[PDB]
């Protein structure tokens, strides 16, 4: 459940 | 003035890390995702649409005696996730680990994406990139680190993320206790407003190190390691069964396989990510295909050193006018 914050 | 707060993974995959922060008077404790790749302090709130909050702790500005509307002030943010959040804005006293900052901009969500609603452990974000990125209009705000900097002993925070384990964010000092050997500092370009730096090459497992410049960002707010197609291809070439899937949208490998380590170059230094950090487990429950933690940058246009890379190092973000980025072994 990855995250890539701009 | 210093501050140390424990950061804790929100899942056994370490998809993200949450740190308790204290907002308002008296204090409301929210768990926020410290994001060195954005610039906005945003929180779920009393104004957030009730069909968009699912077990998250909200900030109620009306119970803070320090809280004040920034009239006319407004925010909208959009991530590489595709994640979205927006609303209005307050000033208030914010404390991280006992480091207190007054009149911090606290951007209260009226609106939040699916992705955020679904994530019950995250109460909002604390952005730790450069203030140029901050979203609030028409008057642009500063970040908590920028607000603290002058107060701090040293204008610096370190990142010490744990693998399957808590770690620490420190503000104002370098715990020489927490790393091994020497810190290697490297030049930061602020020009896009990222902790943007240039890595000196890579090795796959016990292979030869390739000297190649890899430009990308230190981002504690991204889970994975995102590297050019060339480098990522070299890595998986070493794992029997690994392939890029259209379906699942990136490299997967048979869960029974053995991940080689990944080495990245910081100056003449080297940081090895253990192959175990590169395992993101079964793409689906039950599945024997497993998700890799090194993926191609090709479709984002920036290379990201995300939690998979940072968790293997002790990282200093020197925020000193000539900002630098330090790496140590831990």
């Amino acid at each position: 459940h990855p995250f890539h914050x701009l | 003035s210093t501050g140390s707060a424990t950061t804790t993974p929100i899942d056994s995959l370490d998809d993200a890390y949450i740190t308790p922060v204290q907002i308002g008077t008296p204090a409301q404790t929210l768990n926020l995702d410290f994001d060195t790749g954005s610039s906005d302090l945003w929180v779920f709130s009393s104004e957030t649409t009730a069909s968009e909050v699912d077990g998250q702790t909200i900030y109620t500005p009306s119970k803070s005696t320090t809280a004040k509307l920034l009239s006319g002030a407004t925010w909208s943010i959009s991530y590489g996730d595709g994640s979205s959040s927006s609303g209005d804005v307050y000033t208030d006293t914010v404390s991280v680990g006992g480091l207190t900052v007054t009149g911090q901009a606290v951007e209260s969500a009226k609106k939040v994406s699916s992705s955020f609603t679904e994530d019950s452990t995250i109460d909002g974000l604390l952005g730790l990139a450069f203030s140029t990125l901050n979203t609030v209009s028409p008057t642009q705000q500063k970040t908590f680190f920028d607000n603290a900097k002058a107060s701090l002993d040293s204008p610096v925070f370190t990142a010490d993320l744990g693998y399957h384990a808590p770690g620490t964010y420190n503000f104002g000092f370098i715990d020489t206790t927490a790393y091994t050997g020497s810190i290697t500092y490297t030049a930061v370009s602020t020009k896009q407003g990222f902790w943007e730096w240039t890595s000196t090459g890579y090795a796959v497992g016990s292979g030869t190190f390739k000297s190649t410049s890899i430009d990308g960002i230190a981002d504690t707010g991204t889970t994975l390691l995102y590297l050019p197609a060339t480098v990522v291809s070299a890595y998986w070439a070493q794992v029997s069964g690994a392939k890029s899937s259209s379906s699942v949208g990136g490299y997967v490998f048979p869960c029974s396989a053995t991940l080689p380590s990944f080495t990245f170059g910081v100056g003449s230094a080297r940081i090895v990510i253990p192959g175990d950090y590169i395992d993101f487990g079964p793409i689906s429950t039950g599945s024997s295909s497993c998700f890799g933690g090194i993926q191609s940058s090709a479709g984002i246009g920036i290379n990201i050193f995300g939690d998979v890379a940072l968790k293997a190092a002790f990282v200093v973000f020197n925020g000193a006018t000539t900002p630098t980025l330090g790496f140590a072994s831990k």
